[PDB]
């Protein structure tokens, strides 16, 4: 009775070719919502965080908070779950899309259905499903978070077909052993808010720090003890191509700004920041040693 | 309905090394504290014999020859592994309820099963590692043929002639004795080669006064072994010479134990000599010979029978051997079953 | 684990080994020549039109290999020949050297000798004598061994020669090559380990029974080169000699007949037609090994 | 280069030797690993430091 | 449930007999395998096995090295372990009488693909690195087979000894003036943006820092030559988007008092590194600043 | 030398009062920062009272406690004190000191003492010229609110007149968060502000640069179309003015674009940040207890 | 029984081409018995065969 | 290099050894030709060969 261990049950009762399909993930990753003890099913899952006009990033945002739980042993009416210590190794589940290789860096993301079928699913029980979130190798998780973003900035402008054939390709993704559709944010035109509740902070800093920064520069760009502030001001032009006595040789600046208004302007730069802060970083769930054949579990050590 | 008659499991075979026929190649021993020796070796010395020169030829003077052998290590592993989830069937049982001791008795012949495939599988390593080690000792028979041809006309280092003249047998006597059976098929010249072999083997420097002796006196020595299908011809071929017998086979391995003076000297400067303390005496008394050099005074007191084949080649009772028992259902290439390439 | 430590008690020799018994022939016998297209892929003609027509020719493919894949397949190699979709026979070779119209095929192809036309054994030479080894195998003031004909073979035996640059292994090795695929030639133009290889009487068998054994794939099509152990070793007694043997071979359909419809000593006669020949077959293998069966 | 001063010092075991090829013509073709041979008696095994 | 089950103490698996054993208990049967003592039982340290082409094998059969894995484009191999020594014929900060010396040891045709490999993309040579651990127990062939610490001391087998980190010396450096009782190692890729090409820049760092903030301020000090390129290159060309000055992660950690000077010996050729002694390895992901 | 010690032994010099020693018995699980790490350090060396100095300046304790060395209490029998150093990942309790309601599961991290509406600091102890400031432990989110307002303190007084420098620092002190109020003590412009103020705006400079025109030009383009609670506000944070298709269409260079960018929010963003620790999962009815797992 | 002791593993492309060999060698000289030879000690061969 | 490792090892003498200036600045002063001071327990010791 060494081993800690978190207990489930079921208020369907299972049919025993539905037992055995559990049996298929004795090593994968059960992501709970809270550390507890006795949980119902429904507590079970990914699933009850399905959300309709909400999009992808109120589905990563509850889930870094959530409790990653490996799967333990199936036995009878119950589940076995155990939370890992920090430190130590364990067999995890690849049940992502791409295959693992030795040493890669581990970071989860929720599962990303996409056009044509491939696998689905096999825990269909009573409208609630067994859902789980894939495992894909860090740098490739960049690459998607980069995607999903910028694929958003044109959900703006859709009505011309040159937009549309380069978010064809920003969909295909091509790296190792694979190549996918990660699926549109875009749908019925207009973007899903959680989308558009984020690329709106991206546009903050674009456009609140082009005229904010101005005036902090020229102050601070007096003491020239690294003297990059001289050339940190006319970094601020964005610009291409070299100026041509247009005389644009100084930015532009703020006017007469309110002392309460301009505090504001500041205090709200910050706040847009916390918002966006949640997909700026990844924390390594788990650190690969060796894959095991067949890449279908593997010896990892966890962090975090 | 769809009825299940009983099921069936084979019975594992018990091979040893011992028991073995190979095993008459080796004199195995065991030593505890292998792991800490890098190198060992044994010194040899010789001073030639002569013969009286006549008038008009320079004579001879005494030669002392001497030269030193070292020995080559090798090691082996298997991995072998046994389930967490069954594993913790074994100390943790439940309550004792008739369906949960069933897994408990279960994960317990898990485990003598998880040994005894390993343990069974340790034996037949030393048989196929030592067998590795006789091939890299085994030179091809017609460049040992053409040694015993013309030892002895080179008393000197072999001359520019002798050289060539050694090369001269390695091509003739290539080119008919590449292949035997698949070519002439004599039942006496079969013979006629078989027991040139023995000749041309040397003897090892250890004798063995008792271990592997033929009943009412007779003398063992040599063996051989080779797959199936070649000694399914052999056995009628030679059927004449060939006769069934129990080897008085050493019963366990020998040791080395080491003196406590030994203890000493493998600290004070990381060396060891065998019998450390028999040297000393031998120096105040003055004499040159030892009755023994541990090698041959490592144990192996105990014998046991065991039935096996022999034949009589040159008077010299070789012991026959097939590994086929022991390879089988192996996913390991056979050792004895190679390839020859040709140009 | 397991530590056994071999000892070498024996003063001379106390095994031995003799081959035996063939079962089955893992060698197609086949003709196809080595495709060094695939051998050496880097290589490509100066002139654009004209790599378009010798491929075509040749049937040979001609890849599009990325600047990264390039420097890979220049070292590990890589397993670039297409395994052909049925073998009812098994693994093919047949390495091509260019030679004399004028050899003196009498003296040559009739008893065993070495395919670079100058014979070349290390163990006639004295042993660890680099200057006079590297002499008789190349300078051609002296006789030569075997036929004292200085050389049959002049655009083989000449160090430098096409056969030299093409197949010695360092020569080759300046070269980008795949050095997965085994080319059975090789191991006659050993420049810088055959000069090298010559000892002692008794040294000299004692390292071919280590380095001079090859690795050869056994699931694959045709032959490769693999790391040792896995695979089980191959040993070649013609390391030992340095000297190739001869086989059966007709100039033309009429003398084989002769050959098919002889007696057991049928092969191992030679014969010749005028300007057409019939080399002779040393070792009887070919009667022998299909009636044994 | 081992200890030849101690081998011809120490005390041995006489033991039949037979083997092919002479026995100069074996260790004089370096069939041997180390080896030391001399046409006369040695002055040098008397020393001892 | 019992009273007398929570006053037991914790659990001794010492005073326990082996798994291996038990079982053999039940049944009496002696087995010729010695299961009085298993080994590897006590190690907090984690490892795992990787294979190694045989031309880089060279300075890690010395334990105490850093096995850095290495992507690459080709389908075969897919990842080419590369040592730290190995990386120093490619950093700047070397000194070309130290790359002069161990560039001529690896001669080795594998060694080869390394530097051709390096030189090829467009990437930034951090992308394509993961730090994996340390060397022990060298298997040493045509295929070695190194047992790469993944978190823990490096040391021999049965703790018979405790293996020394090897650090070149022109890649370390001491900001601290006084070492503190403890100090977290940094491994440190610091570019130098300029113009034709981005030279690396490699340091470890030893400091005593350990919070992120500090630690990257410090960082700023003699890096900020870099700092003004890399700003430089933004002015100077548009469209090109240079990124990242340099990334720090951590490596582990160390007594500090245990550190002194040292000189690894291979092929001849010498080479003073840097010695850690009892380094317990702590594994850190790159992390990017400006 | 041996690794530091696991467990450290405070022992105090001045003798104890009975007031004192009632209230280190129910600050017992609280976390005590140390600098020395020694098996048997003096109370001096104990909290953060020894780091104090005339200008007070709350700045100078923020990077101060970050080279601290937190330490979980345990055990005070007599005048011994057992400051067990808690190991990473573990499960540990952990006692409130500052008032906060302490929502479960939200990120906490050690932040210097503030001051609720007594501003008595009343049951702190006193010892003989000298007294034990114990750093608060807090929420996640108000560790944000407390720094970013404390980034913007040293910006707006470059520019402002000093009577207008005042009223700023007089508003932007108090802090409101979860119904509580809260109040920085003794706000102090200062150099341990410019080493830090410099890069932020120098970081504010260099994303002003990646950032692609259609970025930028992504909310302009939204005001036209879209009107939403949140686009309307963002309005009065932006100057008012100053389909032709986007001007040019990169995928492969507006990725990379991005990358540098998050290279900056993984920097500028991070100045407000501080390194999270305890990770809260039940939270006791009395809120005096929660356990909690990870470190800095 | 000629071939099933090398093949531990699944027949190789080039084993089941060797194993094509024997099918056409045996077929034609074992195609017919007492039609062909007749000696006793190839036929006491066969049998226990 | 000497062999610390037998003089770890191998059993000594009871000799008493006071001396001037402590003992540890002997080591500073180098008065001895060779030394291997060390302040933990060393494993080393224990590698016999």
């Amino acid at each position: 009775a060494m081993e800690a261990n978190i207990f489930c049950t079921f208020d369907h009762k299972l049919s025993i070719a539905d037992v055995g399909k559990l049996t298929k993930l004795v090593a994968a990753v059960v992501p709970i919502p809270q550390r507890l003890h006795l949980i119902k099913h429904y507590q079970l899952g990914l699933h009850q965080f399905v959300d309709h006009t909400r999009g992808y990033v109120r589905l990563r945002g509850l889930l870094r908070n959530m409790t990653l739980t490996l799967m333990r042993r199936v036995e009878g009416n119950q589940i076995l779950l155990h939370v890992p210590t920090h430190g130590l190794l364990y067999t995890v589940l690849n049940t992502g899309p791409v295959t693992w290789e030795k040493g890669d860096a581990l970071c989860v993301l929720p599962p990303l259905f996409h056009g044509p079928l491939a696998r689905e699913n096999l825990l269909t029980l009573g409208q609630w499903e067994l859902v789980l979130p894939w495992i894909v190798p860090m740098p490739l998780a960049l690459e998607i978070n980069q995607r999903l973003l910028i694929m958003g900035l044109f959900s703006l402008d859709r009505s011309y077909e040159e937009v549309k054939a380069a978010v064809q390709q920003l969909q295909t993704i091509t790296f190792r052993d694979a190549t996918f559709t990660i699926p549109d944010p875009v749908i019925d035109q207009h973007l899903l808010i959680d989308m558009k509740t984020a690329c709106l902070s991206m546009s903050m800093v674009a456009n609140l720090a082009s005229e904010l920064t101005m005036t902090y520069v020229r102050k601070l760009a007096l003491e020239d003890s690294s003297m990059l502030l001289v050339k940190c001001q006319e970094l601020l032009m964005r610009l291409d191509r070299e100026r041509s006595v247009g005389e644009p040789r100084t930015p532009a600046r703020p006017q007469h700004v309110s002392p309460d208004d301009e505090i504001a302007r500041l205090s709200a730069l910050f706040v847009m920041l916390r918002q966006l802060d949640d997909l700026i970083r990844e924390q390594v769930v788990f650190t690969v040693c060796d894959v095991s054949p067949d890449n279908k579990s593997a010896t990892c050590i966890f962090k975090g | 309905f769809e009825a299940i008659f009983g099921t069936f499991c084979n019975r594992l075979e018990w091979v040893y090394f011992l028991t073995s026929g190979l095993a008459a190649a080796a004199h195995a021993i065991k030593f505890h504290d292998l792991n800490k020796l890098t190198t060992g070796k044994m010194l040899f010395h010789v001073q030639v014999p002569r013969v009286a020169s006549g008038a008009g030829l320079p004579t001879s003077r005494q030669t002392t020859i001497m030269v030193t052998k070292y020995s080559e290590k090798s090691p082996i592993t298997i991995p072998f592994e046994l389930s967490a989830a069954c594993l913790t069937y074994l100390r943790e049982t439940f309550e004792g309820t008739i369906l949960d001791k069933i897994l408990n008795v279960e994960a317990m012949h898990t485990v003598l099963r998880a040994l005894k495939n390993t343990a069974d599988a340790m034996e037949r390593g030393l048989i196929h590692s030592f067998l590795q080690t006789l091939l890299r000792k085994a030179p091809p028979y017609f460049v040992v043929q053409t040694l015993v041809e013309n030892a002895t006309l080179a008393r000197q280092a072999l001359n520019r002639i002798q050289r060539s003249n050694i090369l001269q047998s390695f091509k003739a006597k290539m080119l008919a004795t590449l292949f035997l059976l698949n070519r002439t098929r004599d039942r006496d010249y079969v013979l006629k080669f078989l027991t040139r072999l023995a000749e041309a083997a040397t003897d090892s420097i250890l004798d063995n006064p008792t271990t592997y002796t033929t009943s009412s006196g007779a003398k063992i020595s040599g063996v051989m072994v080779s797959t199936a299908n070649v000694m399914q011809i052999i056995m009628s071929l030679l059927s004449s010479h060939i006769t069934k017998e129990t080897v008085s086979a050493p019963a366990t391995y020998g040791n080395f134990v080491l003196s406590p003076e030994n203890a000493v000297t493998a600290i004070s400067y990381h060396s060891i000599l065998a019998d450390f303390n028999s040297y000393k005496a031998h120096l105040t008394s003055g004499q040159p010979h030892l009755p023994n050099d541990s090698l041959s005074q490592a144990g192996a007191h105990s014998l046991t029978p065991l039935s096996m084949d022999v034949i009589r080649l040159g008077e010299k009772t070789v012991i026959m051997e097939n590994l086929r028992r022991v390879y089988k259902n192996t996913d390991t290439k056979d050792p004895l079953e190679r390839n020859v390439d040709l140009t | 684990t397991q530590n056994i430590n071999t000892v070498d008690m024996g003063l001379g020799y106390t095994s031995n080994t003799c081959v035996a018994y063939v079962n089955r022939v893992r060698t197609d016998m086949g003709v196809r020549v080595q495709d060094l297209f695939r051998v050496f892929p880097m290589n490509v003609y100066r002139h654009d039109e004209v790599d378009r027509w010798i491929r075509h020719a040749a049937g040979v493919e001609r890849p599009q290999l990325l600047d990264t894949e390039t420097i890979s397949m220049l070292t590990f190699g890589s397993m670039s020949e297409r395994n052909a979709a049925a073998t009812v026979h098994g693994q093919k070779a047949a390495c091509e050297l260019i030679l004399t119209p004028v050899t003196m095929d009498v003296n040559y192809f009739k008893i065993p000798n070495n395919p670079r036309g100058r014979a070349s054994c290390m163990l006639a030479v004295d042993p660890y004598d680099t200057e006079a080894a590297t002499k008789a195998i190349y300078d051609h003031r002296e006789a030569d061994a075997q036929t004292f004909a200085a050389t049959h073979n002049p655009w083989a035996s000449q160090a430098g020669c096409l056969s030299d640059v093409l197949y010695n292994t360092r020569h080759r090795e300046r070269l980008g090559y795949n050095s997965k695929f085994y080319s059975p030639c090789a191991q006659y133009f050993n420049t810088e380990e055959i000069i090298a290889a010559n000892k002692t009487l008794f040294k000299t068998i004692d390292e071919y029974l280590l380095r001079a054994k090859d690795c050869i794939r056994g699931d694959t099509d045709t032959q490769y080169v693999c790391v040792e152990g896995t695979e089980q070793l191959i040993e070649n007694p013609c390391r030992l000699t340095q000297e190739a043997l001869p086989i059966l071979s007709t100039t033309t359909l009429a003398l084989m007949e002769t050959k098919l419809k002889g007696g057991a000593g049928a092969f191992a006669t030679s014969e010749t037609h005028f300007g057409n020949y019939v080399v002779g077959e040393i070792i009887p293998l070919q009667q022998s090994m299909l009636f044994n069966s | 280069m081992e200890n030849w001063s101690a081998l011809e010092l120490l005390p041995k075991v006489g033991i039949p030797t037979d083997f092919l090829t002479h026995v100069k013509t074996s260790a004089g073709e370096e069939m041997f690993e180390a080896l030391r041979i001399y046409y006369g008696d040695d002055p040098e095994r008397y020393n001892i430091h | 449930m019992d009273a007398r089950a929570v006053a037991k103490r914790p659990r001794d698996p010492a005073d326990e007999d082996n798994e291996l054993v038990t079982a053999l208990k039940a049944k009496r049967e002696v087995n010729t395998i010695s299961v009085r003592y298993l080994y590897h039982a006590d190690h907090q340290a984690l490892t795992a096995r990787f294979f190694v082409p045989e031309g880089l094998v060279e300075f890690e059969a010395q334990p105490g090295a850093l096995l850095i894995r290495m992507e690459t484009g080709c389908d075969s191999p897919r990842h080419l372990y590369i040592s730290l020594y190995l990386l120093g014929i490619r950093a700047s900060n070397v000194s070309a009488s130290t790359r002069c010396l161990l560039e001529s040891v690896y001669t080795a045709s594998a060694a080869r693909a390394a530097l051709q490999w390096l030189d090829l993309g467009p990437h930034l040579l951090h992308r394509r690195l993961e730090t994996l651990g340390c060397v022990k127990t060298v298997s040493l062939g045509i295929t070695s087979l190194l047992t790469c610490v993944m978190r823990g001391y490096l040391y021999n087998t049965l703790k018979t000894e405790v293996f020394a980190l090897m650090i070149p010396k022109d890649m370390y450096l001491t900001w601290e003036e006084t070492r503190g009782r403890l100090q977290y190692v940094y491994l440190i890729i610091v570019y130098d943006y300029d113009g034709p090409e981005t030279r690396p820049g490699i340091y470890v760092l030893t400091s005593s820092i350990a919070h992120w903030q500090t630690l990257v301020d410090v960082a700023r000090g003699k890096f900020a030559r870099e700092r003004c390129s890399f700003v430089n290159r933004r002015i100077t060309r548009p469209r090109q988007i240079p990124l990242c000055t340099g990334v720090i992660q951590k490596l582990g950690w160390c007594l500090a008092d245990d550190i002194h000077t040292s000189f690894l010996v291979h092929k001849e050729l010498k080479l003073s590194v840097v010695r850690l002694d009892n380094f317990s390895v702590e594994l850190g992901d790159f992390r990017e600043f400006v």
